[PDB]
């Protein structure tokens, strides 16, 4: 059992930079691999990036690394999605997810816990 | 106050202590007599003038009642009493047992002691003094404590003796020593989806095996290792390690370690004399990227020594003379260790000296300059002996000093060993034993990684020592007899060996208890307690789902056995198969019905600790051609040095409320292997199962029943159109 809370959503202009954060609460919650998903309007939900429980390992969806960077602060038990060089196709609900296991899984079914999403909207 | 006989105790097979009301006048053999053909050889008043040790010509028969007669006993300083009569038997009739509850601990765990009388109840007001041979490893309550308050605490991995000296309310002292083993709680490695391996051939077969095993994400400077990495897809474990064909790797801390892709294999190389976290980035054909981090460790280098004892208690001499291990000397092991605490050949760089300032202690097996050379540096271990000097009763200490460089004037570290020499008499009467037996036998010992647990005890192999009335050691002896007290369903004694009977205790034992064993050595019998356990995870209890079951057969199929109904029909369309080993390893996450074609299984089985044992479609390694779920372990039982009798269940059940529709049929009284038969669509059979026993196949339906109470289940079986 774990709980996840996202922050740092909002409006940004094309070419700009935003950071999302997700804090994990629980009992052996430190021990949870975590990841980020997104659903753009008109599109199916898709995997962005994921991280191991102590930040030794990360993985990314096709072509996502660069535009996106995942990292973690172990003391704060929070995970961060850094978005650089944004464009209108990044307008989306970004969701935080967490998992019992870490095995480079890029599908919903590899993750058993979800936060509720934050909206990121990118102008021109 | 006129001489009367208060106590008469057979202290060994040729010696009896007679205790009186008052102090008495000096006495010899002429003062005592004994019936049943025995004659008195000698009679010696104690310094307490309160008792007399009387030795008889010939050993007492076990369980024979004798009568001592005392003539002419004078009191304090005046008057002589009439004839005194005292009966006694030589057997361990009302023995008190002293037991360490748990002698294999993990770091942090603790164990109590248990002291019980002949009726198996705790001895009220019993006290105990514990002492540890090695407090780096095991630590104990200080001083003298109540038995129920007493604690042995695990501190570091390894080994220790724990002497327990117990004082009963009536003043009797029982002394025994326990063998304690502390094992490590292994450190939780961050899971990074890989493990480092010599070659890919010895890697885990799939993602499920990988998550089950220990992972290695460390390596030493100077090595190369192959990366075994494991993915899941849509939640489903993959069936082989990741393939790095056409991938490219970037080394992010190339000063520390480097990575290269050679066909399918990714190989990390750690540079000489480097250390720290080195990371890598992998890019695949498909434009996915991942990183991961390997810990590089300095090469192992001699760092310190370790000694296998912190305190030693010695007798000043041995009865019969000589230098006897365990009585008047003690061998001490010294090990050389690296920076990670592992054994490492000793160099010639440094030196170790062994010294004492204490007059009366003698150090042997040491060079003339007090050093010990470790087979001239080739060995990781060495040894020395400490010996008491006869009738020099001093307590002091021995110092074991490590010098980084042989030429250093100050040591780098010092380990201390306290040594206490107690006085014993050259002709002391032996009155008890110290039998240093392991506390516990486990039927699963051969399958546990630990090499310290045993499934039997051979009492000809255990150190046994005779003790004087002070509880100090006199002599090393070997056993004359060993016998079980009572009977027991799981263990027995054959000759001098306590062991499991052999009637499938590995699969069937789900309880634990303690047995007592009478051991005779040197004309003294001592009762010693031994616990038996079974740490195997085997079925201990089972539960049957109660809600009605409806099965709808496909129009293609006719038959369902009772084994299929109860335990389930395997559906491979819902399971993940490792083609390399031709076995199932998981239920797909997309599975519509937990891996089962018709209804889900009715039975849930647990082990003695209350944990659910995976059954049926959840059995890792289930064969590709399995058709039903009546299974609780891998058919070939991979991994076990000692196997279970049977990895299936049997069931005792009855059939009620049979109603047949059309051509549907079923036997009035089926076995597990009989079938419901439906020929045409619209054929049906309905009925109620009354399950009465569930048990491991081949065991006994009553004695090994896993089900607490019978249960009824309504079932309907129809065929689709
Ligand atoms: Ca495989
Ligand atoms: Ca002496
Ligand atoms: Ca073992
Ligand atoms: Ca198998």
């Amino acid at each position: 059992q774990v709980q996840l809370q996202e922050s740092g959503g909002g409006l940004v202009q094309a070419g700009g930079s935003l950071r999302l954060s997700c804090a994990a609460s629980g009992r052996t919650s430190s021990a949870y691999a975590m990841g980020w998903f997104r659903q753009a309007p008109g599109k199916e939900r898709e995997f962005v990036a994921g991280i191991s429980s102590k930040g030794g390992s990360t993985y990314y969806g096709a072509s996502m690394k660069g535009r996106f960077t995942i990292s973690r602060d172990n003391a704060k038990n929070t995970v961060y999605l850094q978005m650089n060089g944004l464009a209108p196709e990044d307008t989306a609900v970004y969701y935080c997810a967490a998992s019992d296991k870490y095995n480079f899984d890029t599908s919903h079914a590899g993750y058993g816990y979800w936060g509720q999403g934050t909206q990121v909207t990118v102008s021109s | 106050a006129v001489p009367e006989i208060v106590e008469v105790t057979a202290v060994n097979s040729t010696t009896v202590k007679v205790t009186f009301n008052t102090q008495i006048a000096d006495v010899d053999f002429t003062n005592f007599a004994i019936d049943n053909g025995l004659t008195v050889t000698k009679a010696t008043l104690s310094r307490d003038k309160k008792s007399v040790e009387v030795v008889v010509n010939k050993p007492f028969t076990r369980n024979q009642e004798y009568t001592i007669t005392a003539t002419g006993i004078k009191n304090l300083k005046g008057e002589t009493a009439k004839e005194l009569t005292g009966k006694f038997v030589w057997s361990v009739q009302d023995a008190v047992t002293v037991a360490l509850n748990n002698s294999s601990l993990k770091v942090g765990e603790e164990s109590g002691l248990t002291v019980k009388d002949q009726d198996g109840k705790d001895v009220v007001g019993a006290k105990v003094e514990l002492t540890s041979s090695n407090t780096n490893i095991v630590v104990v309550s200080s001083g003298e404590v109540s038995v129920s308050a007493a604690k042995v605490t695990a501190v570091k991995p390894g080994t220790a003796d724990v002497t327990a000296k117990v004082t009963l309310p009536d003043g009797v002292v029982l002394t025994n020593t326990f063998k304690v083993t502390v094992t490590e709680v292994p450190v939780q490695v961050q899971n990074q989806g890989f493990t480092l391996v010599d070659n890919l051939s010895n890697a885990p077969q799939n993602t499920v095996a990988f998550n089950k095993a220990e992972k290695v994400t460390s390596m030493f400077a100077g090595e190369t290792k192959t990366v075994a990495m494991y993915d899941t897809k849509n939640g489903d474990p993959e069936t082989k390690p990741v393939d790095f064909k056409d991938a490219t790797v970037r080394s992010l801390n190339p000063i520390i370690a480097t990575a290269a892709i050679n066909g399918s294999e990714l190989l990390v190389t750690a540079n000489a004399g480097q250390s720290g976290k080195a990371s890598f980035e992998v890019t695949f054909k498909d434009n996915t990227k991942r990183t991961f981090t390997v810990d590089v460790k300095k090469e192992p280098v001699l760092q310190d020594i370790k000694v296998d004892a912190t305190s030693v208690k010695l007798s000043d001499e041995a009865v019969g003379g000589g230098e006897v291990e365990g009585v008047n000397q003690k061998t001490i092991k010294v090990s050389a260790v690296d920076q990670y605490g592992k054994e490492i050949k000793f160099g010639t760089k440094g030196k170790v000296t062994v010294t004492t300032n204490t007059e009366g202690l003698v150090i042997k097996n040491v060079n003339s300059d007090n050093t010990i050379d470790f087979d001239s540096g080739n060995s990781a271990t060495d040894q020395f002996v400490v010996v008491a000097t006869k009738d020099k009763i001093v307590n002091g200490k021995v110092e074991v000093k490590y010098f980084k460089n042989a030429s250093d004037t100050t040591p780098t570290s010092t380990k201390t060993i306290t040594v206490n020499v107690v006085n014993v008499k050259a002709d002391a009467t032996p009155v008890g034993l110290d039998i240093v037996a392991p506390s516990e036998i486990d039927v699963n010992a051969p399958n546990t990684a630990s090499t310290a647990d045993v499934d039997f005890i051979n009492f000809e192999s255990v150190e046994i020592y005779t003790l004087d009335s002070n509880g100090n050691r006199l002599k090393k002896v070997t056993p004359t007899a060993t016998t079980l007290v009572g009977t027991n369903d799981y263990v027995e004694v054959n000759g001098n060996v306590l062991q499991f009977k052999g009637n499938d205790e590995l699969t069937l034992l789900t309880s634990s208890s303690t047995v007592n064993v009478d051991v005779t050595a040197d004309g003294i019998t001592k009762r010693i307690p031994v616990k038996y356990i079974n740490s195997a995870s085997v079925p201990a209890s089972a539960t049957v789902a109660t809600s009605p079951v409806t099965v709808k057969l496909n129009s293609s199929d006719n038959d369902l056995t009772f084994e299929e109904l109860i335990f389930g029909v395997i559906d491979p369309t819902q399971l993940v198969k490792d083609e390399d080993i031709n076995e199932f390893i998981a239920v797909s996450k997309a599975a519509k019905n937990d891996g089962y074609l018709y209804n889900k299984p009715l039975v849930t089985v647990k082990d003695a600790s209350g944990e659910v044992i995976p059954t049926g479609a959840n059995v890792y390694g289930l064969n590709h051609d399995a058709t039903n779920g009546n299974i609780w372990f891998d058919e070939e039982q991979a991994g076990l040095a000692k196997k279970f009798s049977d990895v299936h269940f049997d069931v005792d059940f009855s059939l009620a409320n049979v109603v047949k529709t059309g051509s549907g049929t079923v036997s009035s009284s089926p076995s597990l292997s009989d079938a419901i038969q439906l020929t045409n669509s619209g054929d049906a059979v309905s009925f109620t199962l009354v399950i009465k026993s569930i048990y491991v196949k081949g065991a006994d339906k009553d004695d090994n029943n896993l089900l607490a109470a019978p249960v009824s289940v309504n079932v309907t079986v129809t065929k689709g159109s």
